[PDB]
């Protein structure tokens, strides 16, 4: 099958600045790929087909270029109602249609040291029997921020699930939230919980920990 | 204009059969073919079907061949899209699209709104609201709306008199097939020891209006 | 000292523009609830200029 990586993953940038897409197939291609745009949420909406043909009715500011495998979306100059997920899907193959893995174009802005939190399990969650400790990295940027969890000073994968909220509208700031869940048979064999945050905006990882049954 | 509307989605345990419908308005529905495309929570998009014009061609993904069917009715203008057999691989929102025929290859000219299909093997179940209170420069509270299904969950806080400095993240489908919700609100630390602050989750599905009371931990 | 000359002093929030507020509801400066009465942390909005 054809598979379309399309780089890069997420990039930042301003209104005004000169956006530009790349999106290789595994295969070639002749002029048959194309570009969408998405909204969180909303429904994708066609930009660019044939890869050098601009949808009606789509302003003029996106230009589609290349062939073959290589193919690029260019934008000018970046408008704040163009900040979405833009795809690529090859058109070659009609009967194996596959789409790009997408590039987030996220508002470029300073770096956000993240605020940590961390809150041990409800004394109600223990009497079910689970129990959850909530690690929470608030108002940071870029989303780009490393989480990780320790028990006895000993590394936790797996365990937990994280959830990360969009690019904030007032101070396009990112918060995570990372669940570590397990058994309260697993929670007494342990003493120290702690989570560790690394970001871009943090000299050295910051620590916050906390012994069971301490307050 | 052209309106296409999407109905028929909803919650169906695996291996049940759905019946989706299409109704596209403002143009010629039967000289174009129509295009299945389903997308999942947080996923990318799929490409999925395609019936004709004429609704004598059937065409549909390897992952869904054998397994869906897709029929038009010119007459009524609508697109019928029967789902059989469903997997939890099916849970997705699913959207008609026009062709627009421009190009000898298939494009995509637009899109509807879609209609949401869940696949899952739990029955509708009440949300459990849990606190999650603050410690001793502002604070930081919140709920905890765990073992709940299917979505969604409505979060207020103060019966809505609250809205500035509330967080709800996007609900998680835990392992147990359930989902997993947490509320957030930050407050000065001066207000902390008199101010009530509750929670209100409603649930419709499984019909559960709960109000949570969040107080400061004691110790 | 003229004193028929008020205005607003506590709002639980900021008026939209071109907003008429004229509500006597006894603000709750303090997060104790005032139930219409005032004393502590329970002031009336309007001030009187001097």
């Amino acid at each position: 099958d054809i598979q379309m990586t399309q780089s890069p993953s997420s990039l930042s940038a301003s209104v005004g600045d000169r956006v530009t897409i790349t999106c290789r197939a595994s295969q070639s291609i002749s002029s048959y790929l194309n570009w969408y745009q998405q909204k969180p949420g909303k429904a994708p909406k066609l930009l660019i087909y044939a890869a050098s043909s601009l949808q009606s009715g789509v302003p003029s500011r996106f230009s589609g270029s290349g062939s073959g495998t290589d193919f690029t979306l260019t934008i000018s100059s970046l408008q704040p109602e163009d900040f979405a997920t833009y795809y690529c899907q090859q058109s070659y193959s009609t009967l194996a249609l596959t789409f790009g893995g997408g590039t987030k174009v996220e508002i470029k802005r300073t770096v956000a040291a993240p605020s940590v939190f961390i809150f041990p399990p409800s004394d109600e969650q223990l009497k079910s029997g689970t129990a959850s400790v909530v690690c929470l990295l608030n108002n940071f940027y870029p989303r780009e921020a490393k989480v990780q969890w320790k028990v006895d000073n000993a590394l936790q994968s797996g365990n937990s699930q994280e959830s990360v909220t969009e690019q904030d509208s007032k101070d396009s700031t990112y918060s995570l939230s990372s669940t570590l869940t397990l058994s309260k048979a697993d929670y007494e064999k342990h003493k120290v919980y702690a989570c560790e945050v690394t970001h871009q905006g943090l000299s050295s990882p910051v620590t916050k920990s906390f012994n069971r049954g301490e307050c | 204009e052209v309106q296409l509307v999407e109905s028929g989605g909803g919650v169906v345990q695996p291996g049940r059969s759905l019946r989706l419908s299409c109704a596209a308005s403002a143009f010629t529905f039967s000289s174009y073919d129509m295009h299945w495309v389903r997308q999942a929570p947080g996923k990318g998009l799929e490409w999925v079907a395609v019936i004709s014009y004429d609704g004598s061609n059937k065409y549909y993904a390897d992952s869904v061949k054998g397994r869906f069917t897709i029929s038009r009715d010119n007459s009524k203008n609508t697109l019928y899209l029967q789902m059989n057999s469903l997997r939890a691989e099916d849970t997705a929102v699913y959207y008609c699209a026009k062709d627009g025929g421009k190009l000898w290859v298939y494009y995509f000219d637009y899109w509807g709104q879609g209609t949401l299909v869940t696949v899952s093997s739990a029955s509708t179940k009440g949300p459990s609201v849990f606190p999650l209170a603050p410690s001793s420069g502002t604070a930081a509270l919140g709920c905890l709306v765990k073992d709940y299904f299917p979505e969604p969950v409505t979060v207020s806080w103060n019966s809505g008199a609250l809205t500035s400095g509330v967080h709800t993240f996007p609900a998680v489908l835990q392992s147990s097939g359930l989902y997993s919700l947490s509320s957030v609100v930050t407050v000065p630390s001066s207000s902390l020891g008199t101010q009530t602050y509750i929670c209100n989750v409603n649930h419709k599905p499984s019909n559960t209006k709960v109000d949570k009371r969040v107080e400061p931990k004691s110790c | 000292g003229n004193y028929n000359y008020l205005y607003r002093l506590f709002r639980k929030s900021n008026l939209k523009p071109f907003e008429r507020d004229i509500s006597t509801e006894i603000y709750q400066a303090g997060s104790t609830p005032c139930n219409g009465v005032e004393g502590f942390n329970c002031y009336f909005p309007l001030q009187s200029y001097g």
